């Protein structure tokens, strides 16, 4: 049967036009068993790059996690639209908010979409002519070492402009994640 | 009596049988390194590893019988071993070629010593806190040496 | 336009075993002819302005003439009118390592020059070749890979063509000995192996070959470092 | 009639429904070496 030290590389050999892999990543073949050009055989989905947060990443990618709650149409919501709710905020009868931020309630035909955009609410000034509809991501700025009280922001932040009113607009600095395509290469040795 | 036309052509002095001319140049071509005995060495390596791992699963079966002298079946034959079976298909269905390695063909003493040393180092590295890893076994190095001598022969040719 | 190069020793009084009448005829005629023909056939061409080896490896009608002159000059330089009889230095080490003894090497050279059967040059070469087809590289490379091999070449053929390194040459062509003496080739071969071979030039050429092999090995390491970087 | 590539595309869509642009495309030996080096 199996063993404690499972090293399939030391039990598989590759020859000219012949690949022998010991079945114990997973691989799938067609019904007839034949393969074609550019035919995917094995899948190497790695859970290390997986994310539990609903926010998806979109050389490097940025993922902004957002608390999204899909409730039915007949569900009573205890939160108002465009309202700022804190931590542990009771949004429903048995559902509490996990992160504090701006609550967005999207009422569809037969579904209630509640989105909680976590982030720091900042009031932009007159000279801050930031893009309203075009969100801009700010990377880690190289702060000068001369200033002592200058807190260096080592994590990238995503600044999104929220305009609930036609005359009043706010800027929300949502969090971001790091997802690099070039960095990170993990694959189990198949052939010795 | 004549069944090979080339032997007849050589005997009667006539020219060789005409063949279509390949467009490749034999001088400029990749060398051959694969060894023919590599397949048998790999299959006997797999058989040795499997029998040695299965002697561990059944210590009572391994006990009372020497590793050097063992007999799975008295009437086992290599000819009966070759067969085609496509009953079990998880994703693809193809004939499963079966090969039965001979009892004397496997030298179980070296495999037993190797596995003893390997599991000792495995448990030692687990005590350390790191998974034990081994680069290559003996029979794999022997197969690499076979491939190397075949490559030397091809290079000299 | 290459010109004929005079031999190191005085041609008239070099060796009592090779007649100066003979020396003169052979050298002059052959070298001159090859060079002029070669100079005629390379004039107004891309091959002009290059060394003989370049031409040798590239060539075709300008091959046979070039190789012969190159071989002939190498042959002249391969000998001086003294010092023959035994090699020394790294030559002896390499000879006893591969051949086993100096007498074995001499016998092999004699039995390769005798059995040429026609027009040919015999060669002692230091084998440092790099193929350009498939798996040319050798895993677990070590010593004893580069070896001294005694090869026989047909007319106008030199070992330069198979990436080999030329160390010592006997011109087994009739002109060399037929005129000089009654045409018994073993005599000429024996005398060459006895009283004219110069091992100092062979040692110098072995040093040059080991230097070129080292520079190729270091070029391989440079390419590997560029790959890593 | 002949050389129909329907089955290959079908099994590729069953294995990978979303044929997005591959962010990382590399040979097997190159990936193994990068894991080693
Ligand atoms: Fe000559």
């Amino acid at each position: 049967s199996p063993i404690l030290h499972e090293n399939s590389d030391l039990l598989s050999k590759r020859r000219r036009n012949k690949f022998i892999i010991p079945l114990h990543i997973s691989i799938e073949i067609p019904v007839n068993g034949i393969f074609r050009r550019n035919s995917i055989l094995a899948y190497f989905d790695d859970p290390r790059y997986r994310r539990k947060s609903s926010g998806i990443i979109k050389d490097r990618f940025f993922f902004i996690p957002e608390e999204v709650h899909i409730l039915p149409g007949s569900s009573s919501i205890m939160v108002r639209n465009n309202s700022i709710v804190g931590v542990d905020t009771q949004i429903t009868l048995n559902l509490r908010s996990r992160v504090g931020g701006l609550v967005r309630v999207e009422r569809k035909k037969k579904r209630i979409e509640l989105k909680i955009f976590s982030g720091d609410i900042h009031f932009p000034g007159e000279t801050d002519k930031i893009s309203r509809h075009t969100g801009v991501l700010i990377p880690p700025g190289t702060g000068k070492r001369n200033s002592k009280e200058s807190k260096k922001v080592k994590n990238w932040i995503y600044v999104q402009r929220i305009t609930p009113s036609k005359k009043k607009f706010f800027v929300l600095v949502r969090p971001v994640v790091t997802y690099e395509i070039t960095d990170g290469i993990n694959l189990a040795t198949l052939f010795p | 009596e004549d069944t090979n036309l080339d032997e007849l052509r050589r005997d009667c002095g006539r020219q060789p049988l005409p063949r279509k001319d390949p467009g490749v140049k034999v001088e400029e071509e990749p060398l051959l390194s694969n060894h023919p005995y590599v397949d048998k060495l790999w299959q006997i390596h797999n058989a040795e590893q499997m029998i040695l791992d299965d002697m561990e699963a059944n210590p009572v079966k391994y006990k009372g019988k020497n590793l050097t002298e063992l007999t799975d079946d008295e009437d086992f034959d290599e000819e009966n071993r070759i067969e085609y079976s496509k009953a079990y298909y998880k994703k693809a269905l193809l004939p499963k070629m079966i090969t039965k390695v001979s009892v004397k063909e496997l030298d179980l003493e070296a495999a037993f010593a190797e596995r003893q040393h390997h599991n000792k180092l495995r448990m030692e590295a687990q005590e350390r806190g790191e998974v034990y890893k081994i680069p290559k076994l003996r029979r794999n190095i022997e197969m690499d040496e076979y491939d190397f001598i075949h490559w030397r022969r091809s290079l000299e040719e | 336009k290459f010109e004929l190069m005079p031999p190191p020793y005085p041609m008239n009084a070099l060796e009592p075993h090779m007649s100066h009448t003979t020396f003169e005829y052979h050298w002059g005629k052959h070298h001159r002819a090859y060079v002029d023909n070669l100079n005629k056939q390379i004039d107004g061409t891309e091959l002009d302005g290059m060394t003989l080896e370049d031409i040798i490896l590239i060539t075709l009608p300008p091959f046979n003439n070039a190789a012969q002159a190159w071989n002939h000059q190498f042959f002249w330089e391969s000998m001086k009118p003294s010092g023959g009889g035994k090699p020394s230095g790294e030559l002896l080490q390499l000879i006893n390592r591969d051949f086993g003894s100096f007498e074995a090497f001499v016998k092999e050279f004699k039995a390769a020059a005798a059995t040429q059967f026609g027009s040919g040059w015999a060669w002692l070469a230091y084998k440092a070749n790099r193929l350009n087809v498939g798996n040319t590289s050798n895993p677990h490379p070590t010593d004893e890979d580069k070896k001294l091999v005694v090869v026989k070449t047909p007319n106008a053929v030199n070992p330069l063509v198979w990436d080999y390194s030329p160390l010592l040459t006997i011109d087994v062509w009739e002109h060399a000995y037929y005129l000089d003496f009654r045409n018994r080739r073993p005599d000429y071969i024996s005398i060459f192996m006895e009283k004219l071979v110069s091992w100092e030039a062979v040692s110098s050429r072995l040093e040059v070959a080991k230097a070129k092999a080292a520079e190729r090995e270091e070029e391989e390491e440079r390419k590997k470092r560029e790959k890593e970087e | 009639e002949k050389s129909k590539q329907e089955r290959m595309t079908d099994v590729h869509n069953k294995s990978i429904v979303g044929k997005g642009t591959v962010w990382y495309e590399m040979a097997y030996e190159d990936a193994v070496k990068e894991r080693m080096q």
